[PDB]
């Protein structure tokens, strides 16, 4: 039983630099990269960067290169994120995740999040087309959601469900591949630019939202999410 | 595929 | 057991509304008033506004009443906070508490708290609460004595705090002397009117964190600024 | 008035 355990919840002045941490269990630490994802309004996901914890190697998103550090512990198989000079802007929910699994790789297991209050007191980027932006729809409706990749990116896309207080959950690695214990009823297809994520069925455990992400190009893009939602 | 050698090796 | 259990993060876009809940278990709902305390840097506290559950009536911090509606579900033993046109400035971690326990009453159970952020995107006469020192460096083994000062006299009305870092506030001392169940000995508090100590015998490891006072003799309830006891370099 | 949260917090 693999598990990515996070520090809990903090509150922080502006200006303050702040360290959390996301210590990993039941599997040999140096094995897969580690990530950072910033959760936003809307619910928004963006990602921050990366760390190899086998020989401390990292790639930021340039969004977030004057802000975030990475670094790794491995003799505490903890993996770290350090901010400086925090602001309002910074205030949101903090997710570590590993990119592991069998082969091909994928950002399979997560930790449960850090929410971060930062406190008042008293260009050539990979752009992800989600649509349609809204499905309202009744259980037993047979859904399709697809993602449009501003250029060619082969099968480097990848399928998350998120739901309310809870973090992202893998569905489909590289465009089509199925992942264990993920219900029947989720598949993916597409190449190059268009991709669709079907769900054969709707349940009512699927009402949540749903990211496209791609890992062919620096930086790693999550499109804008598909709201999954009961029809009034 | 400049993130292979990152992600997948 | 008494628990207060508070719902989970939460993440929302300016403008928007909010309900939060706290979830009773372990003893009759109706019999105690609940309060909403807002967490904010340093770690600073502020009285947002109480429910009575048992009738539904209601008292506010005027700082707070165009901002939050407190209400009870008496079906459900269930408290409710909702904000409305939430703003960067609301982002905050908020405590519900209930006002219980042996007479007199004091904040004697508190709820883990709630994370509330409001993300970015891609009262002429209120009591003052004056806390001295606002810092106190210590080696275990030291004796000490925290003073906690009011704008005007309050009778015995004061209320000794802990709070560690990532814990709720616990209750140490109620009525400016009397103890609690559980709590350590080494805990006394003393004074009365306007001059009140928190005094701790011998100070151990575990005691390191944030002290508050709190007065409940007048609208609004209010908090000192807090003594941060650490460890001595 | 000198205990006006009385009937509010102990009654």
């Amino acid at each position: 039983e693999v598990q990515l355990q996070q520090s809990g919840p903090e509150l922080v002045k502006p200006g303050a630099s702040l360290k959390i941490s996301c210590k990993t269990s039941g599997y040999t630490f140096t094995d897969f990269t580690f990530h950072w994802v910033k959760l936003s309004h809307g619910p928004s996901l963006e990602w921050i960067g990366t760390i190899k914890p086998s020989n401390g190697d990292t790639a930021y998103n340039q969004k977030f290169k004057g802000k975030a550090t990475l670094s790794v512990d491995k003799s505490a198989s903890t993996a770290h994120i350090e901010f400086r000079s925090l602001t309002s802007e910074d205030s949101a929910v903090y997710f570590c995740a590993r990119f592991g699994g069998s082969y091909p790789y994928a950002m399979d297991y997560w930790g449960q999040g850090t929410s971060v209050i930062v406190s008042s007191g008293t260009a050539s980027d990979i752009v992800l087309t989600q649509s349609p932006a809204t499905l309202s729809v009744t259980p037993g409706d047979r859904v399709s959601l697809s993602c449009r990749a501003s250029q060619g990116i082969y099968n480097y896309v990848h399928w998350f469900q998120q739901k309310s207080h809870e973090s992202p959950r893998l569905l489909i690695k590289y465009a089509s591949q199925s992942i264990s214990g993920i219900p029947s009823r989720f598949s993916g297809s597409g190449s190059g630019t268009d991709f669709t994520l079907s769900i054969n069925s709707v349940e009512s455990e699927d009402f949540g939202m749903y990211f496209c992400q791609q890992t062919n190009k620096w930086p790693l893009t999550f499109g804008a999410g598909t709201k999954l939602e009961l029809k009034a | 595929n400049e993130t292979d050698v990152m992600l997948l090796n």
